[PDB]
Formats: C-alpha cells, sequence, structure tokens
C-alpha cells in the first residue's frame, strides 16, 4: 503493498 | 456578510474561491453557513501532528486511532527526512482552523478531524479493515490518500476483512445511513495505469476522486478509468500553484501535490454538504456529486455525453466537485430509494478472445422482478479470462444508452499470464441510464503480438432503482  | 478567513495563506488556496472560477466554489458554500460543524472526518494515512498549531483547535481523539502500534494516540513517528507527514497535509486540507494567524484553512474549517496511523508499518488487511471500521457511530468521513502500487502492472484490492469493513461501513455506519469512504484514484499516470485495476478505486463504495492542474489539464500522475467518479484541483507542472496545508513540525506548506491532495479536498466538500442535510445516505452522496460537478473548462481529448445528458471523462468523472452546488442541493434532497441489485450472467459458454471479442447481450434488467433497475447508479462488468499479456489488453462496455466506457486501457507494463479472475470492472458514466437494452463488451489486442486467451465468465451487475428521475440534462 500500500502505497501514500 | 460573510467574512471570509484572514489566515496569512489563505491568498493562496487559489483551488477554494477567486474571481477567476478555476476554483472548488467553496467560499459560496462558507456564505451559505456551511464551515462543517459538527461532521468528522478521519484520515487513514502514516498519523496526524494532533498537537499541530492549524489542527488542534479542530483535533478530535474520537475520530483517531494507532493501528500500527495499538494505541489511541495517533502522532506522527519523527525521522530526518519526515517520512510520515503525509497524513498530516491531507488532515489540513479538510480542517485546518481558520481565522487564528496561522497558514490556512480547511475546506471544513469547523469539521471535527482525526487521522488514524495505519501506514507506518506492515499495511495488512486486518490493518486495514480495523482503519476502515474505526468507530464508525462516530466518524461521517474517511479520507485514503494510499493504496496499491501505481507501477501499471498491478491489480489488487480490499482482501476479505477490509471488504467486509466497506459492507459493514456503508449498512450500519453512520447511523445505518453509511459510512462516506473518499478515496484518491492515484499516481500511476506515467506508468499508464489504470485506476480501474485498484479495488479501492473501483469499489461502488468509495467515491473515487482525480485531479485537475491550476490551468485545467490532465496532470501528469492522473490514472484514467471508468470507476472515477469526480475531480478535485491538485499541482500540476511548475508554473502552476500547489495546495497550502499544515506540515509535519508545526510548519505550513505550499507544495503539497499528487492524487494524496485531492481526496483530502473533497472529504472536505462532502462535510460542508453533510452539514447542510445530515440525513444523507453514502449513496445519496455519490448523487449529489454526480448532479453538481462541472466539466467547464476542464481539458480532456475523451469528453463523452452519457444517455442523460451528462458530459463524463475518464480523467475526470463528472467533472470538478462544487461546493456551493453542494450544499444547496444537499439541503431539501429526497433519500434516494433501497438499492436493487440484478446480476445477469452473460455467456453460455467460453469465448477466445483472439485478436478481438465482442461479445453483445439485450437484457431486461430483472423485469418483472423487486430488483428491477430503470435508473442505474453503478455498473460492474465482472470478467474472468485468461490471456498471455494481460496489458495488451483494451475493454470496453457499452450501454443501451450508447454510452462508451473503457473498463480497461493497454497497459504496456503489464506482463501479467495471469488474466482476471472475477475482476469487478465498474464504471460510473451510465449513472441515472435506463440500463434495459443492448449491452456490448469489447476485449482486444491492442499490440501486433500474436495473444491468446479464453472469456470464460461475464456477469453483467447493475445497481440502481426503479423511481425519481430527473428530466435529462
Ligand atoms: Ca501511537
Ligand atoms: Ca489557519
Ligand atoms: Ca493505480
Ligand atoms: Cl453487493
Ligand atoms: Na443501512
Ligand atoms: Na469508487
Ligand atoms: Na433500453
Amino acid at each position: 503493498x500500500x502505497v501514500k | 456578510v460573510y467574512q471570509e478567513p484572514t489566515d496569512p495563506k489563505f491568498p493562496q488556496q487559489w483551488y477554494l474561491s477567486g474571481v477567476t472560477q478555476r476554483d472548488l466554489n467553496v467560499k459560496a458554500a462558507w456564505a451559505q453557513g456551511y464551515t462543517g460543524h459538527g461532521i468528522v472526518v478521519s484520515i487513514l494515512d502514516d498519523g496526524i501532528e494532533k498537537n499541530h498549531p492549524d489542527l488542534a483547535g479542530n483535533y478530535d481523539p474520537g475520530a483517531s486511532f494507532d493501528v500500527n502500534d495499538q494505541d489511541p494516540d495517533p502522532q506522527p513517528r519523527y525521522t530526518q527526512m519526515n517520512d510520515n507527514r503525509h497524513g498530516t497535509r491531507c488532515a489540513g486540507e479538510v480542517a485546518a482552523v481558520a481565522n487564528n494567524g496561522v497558514c490556512g484553512v480547511g475546506v471544513a474549517y469547523n469539521a471535527r478531524i482525526g487521522g488514524v496511523r495505519m501506514l507506518d508499518g506492515e499495511v495488512t488487511d486486518a490493518v486495514e479493515a480495523r482503519s476502515l471500521g474505526l468507530n464508525p457511530n462516530h466518524i461521517h468521513i474517511y479520507s485514503a490518500s494510499w493504496g496499491p502500487e501505481d507501477d501499471g502492472k498491478t491489480v489488487d484490492g480490499p482482501a476479505r476483512l477490509a471488504e467486509e469493513a466497506f459492507f459493514r461501513g456503508v449498512s450500519q455506519g453512520r447511523g445505518g445511513l453509511g459510512s462516506i469512504f473518499v478515496w484518491a484514484s492515484g499516481n500511476g499516470g506515467r506508468e499508464h495505469d489504470s485506476c480501474n485495476c485498484d479495488g479501492y478505486t473501483n469499489s461502488i463504495y468509495t467515491l473515487s476522486i482525480s485531479s485537475a492542474t491550476q490551468f485545467g489539464n490532465v496532470p501528469w500522475y492522473s490514472e484514467a478509468c471508468s470507476s472515477t467518479l469526480a475531480t478535485t484541483y491538485s499541482s500540476g507542472n511548475q508554473n502552476e500553484k500547489q495546495i497550502v496545508t499544515t506540515d509535519l513540525r508545526q510548519k505550513c506548506t505550499e507544495s503539497h501535490t499528487g492524487t494524496s491532495a485531492s481526496a483530502p479536498l473533497a472529504a472536505g466538500i462532502i462535510a460542508l454538504t453533510l452539514e447542510a442535510n445530515k440525513n444523507l445516505t453514502w449513496r445519496d452522496m455519490q448523487h449529489l456529486v454526480v448532479q453538481t460537478s462541472k466539466p467547464a473548462h476542464l481539458n480532456a481529448n475523451d469528453w463523452a455525453t452519457n444517455g442523460v445528458g451528462r458530459k463524463v471523462s475518464h480523467s475526470y468523472g463528472y467533472g470538478l466537485l462544487d461546493a456551493g452546488a453542494m450544499v444547496a442541493l444537499a439541503q431539501n434532497w429526497t433519500t434516494v430509494a433501497p438499492q436493487r441489485k440484478c446480476i445477469i450472467d452473460i455467456l453460455t459458454e467460453p469465448k477466445d478472445i483472439g485478436k478481438r471479442l465482442e461479445v453483445r447481450k439485450t437484457v431486461t434488467a430483472c423485469l418483472g422482478e423487486p430488483n428491477h433497475i430503470t435508473r442505474l447508479e453503478h455498473a460492474q462488468a465482472r470478467l474472468t479470462l485468461s490471456y498471455n499479456r494481460r496489458g495488451d489488453l483494451a475493454i470496453h462496455l457499452v450501454s443501451p444508452m450508447g454510452t462508451r466506457s473503457t473498463l480497461l486501457a493497454a497497459r504496456p507494463h503489464d506482463y501479467s499470464a495471469d488474466g482476471f479472475n472475477d475482476w469487478a470492472f465498474m464504471t460510473t458514466h451510465s449513472w441515472d441510464e435506463d440500463p434495459s437494452g443492448e449491452w456490448v463488451l469489447e476485449i482486444e489486442n491492442t499490440s501486433e503480438a500474436n495473444n491468446y486467451g479464453t472469456l470464460t465468465k461475464f456477469t453483467l451487475v447493475l445497481y440502481g432503482t426503479a423511481s425519481g428521475s430527473l428530466v435529462p440534462r
């Protein structure tokens, strides 16, 4: 996987 | 007579108001009396600086938790790189305090604001579920500026606990009216990503929000897809202004950017809208967004008029949010009828894809039955197919009213041979259309390669009602  | 904020950076918040009309028309909502009083928003991210001088007055511990370390305090982890600044930036867009001599103002500058510290660690399905399902009878609106990798080759969405949290939220959250989930559609533009390959944005339960630059263009990072609902301003090139918000270490930034900045602005506008009518359901909110969003002067080469006269784009959905129109329309809004779901299993046998496959099917949309739909909301083409190089596929779905939705554009980096396993490609572009009649699915090989595969299942899932339509635009 979960990217900003 | 409404007095606009005096905060020192408010004049730099070009996207909130102006003589120019390139804005989200937020001051018009403020002047109607809506600033977010009584509404609770939570930022699901890397934490929130709860003592920030522009957030402390609106901070709400009931809207906050630390899932990464399992404690109530979402304070970010401070590091030399300032890695964990992201959620604080998002929070200030929603609810930075007004008229306090500090930085600028949030869209909903009198709303209560929290944060869930859940990205600073391994983001498992359980972590997501505990965050999406946090205090759902207190938090009204959840904002998520994160998601699956934008490498242009990933197909990924909520696993079981997180999907269960979405359904529980929209069903029993907010007193049964349904949690509002706002999502950033993604930063994959450079990789030619599709936001329909992202299950969070592609969900019917999230308002997926895309971005426009100040001069009205499709930013470099923008992902096009049919699941996007609407747009808010964010960053662009270096001649274009950016987003002003609270930063880590009690600072102010004028350079918040990307898809990350668009979802919080939408969450703020939705907070003002909920203040104007607290009885709005999760589906009501999506109807308001569809009816009030504005295409005008957003530049795209794919604007199309759908079957009820509304302009819709894969880069922008129905266009830019319009806060003043949202709050005005909310006040006398009549709750929509309960959601119906009509399941149509299209195929009688598998079909080889080859260079091109077209599947035509005339449907009655559950005519004669309690789930009869004459007024579509979301539609899904749930596809199960094998293919040797997924990213060479382009997939389109044409509604009976002639609206062509791109379910999947070519993804040059997507080399996968894993195909799609009941992937529920979603479109918002046929909202309010009558779904009775001929649907067309087109699957084509966009490359010169001799690719091969088979479509083994195509379920058309229609959501909507059988009442309450407006005269087309
Ligand atoms: Ca903590
Ligand atoms: Ca301020
Ligand atoms: Ca993406
Ligand atoms: Cl369902
Ligand atoms: Na409910
Ligand atoms: Na969505
Ligand atoms: Na029809």
